């Protein structure tokens, strides 16, 4: 059945730690980009003095 | 679709506009400013499949 | 329309789909695989029309 001695790398362990969170020790990184708000189009340019 | 190395989550920021103001003769610009906002978009990686 | 020399009849095999599933750390990919499963379909020739 399960692997029995298998490494976990994320759980915390510890000795006061909870350890309940199988993904505790890993962090996230940066993504690929940044989102920016949707550039605003000017409109009145061409259409006046 | 982005790809990532070495991350339990991937993290994308956002930004969040700004608005203009007059500046009267003998007005500071640090006397009047507001920032542009932030916040952060999480999208965490699932299980092997 | 097929054609086949010297048989009683002729037998075509057809192939499912399958699954995917999610494996947990220290889980064997054996307890959980579902084979892909097979049937066949036949047409026997009738006699002299």
């Amino acid at each position: 059945a399960n692997m029995q001695g298998g490494q976990r790398l994320g759980t915390n362990q510890g000795k006061g730690q909870s350890a309940a969170d199988k993904l505790a020790l890993f962090l996230k990184v940066f993504g690929g980009e940044v989102l920016t708000a949707f550039a605003r189009t000017s409109v009145t340019t061409n259409r006046h003095m | 679709q982005r790809q990532i190395s070495s991350g339990k989550s991937a993290q994308f920021p956002v930004i969040g506009r700004t608005k203009a103001a007059y500046l009267q003769p003998g007005e500071s610009l640090d006397d009047k400013r507001k920032d542009i906002k932030h916040t952060e978009k999480t999208i965490n990686i699932d299980g092997l499949l």
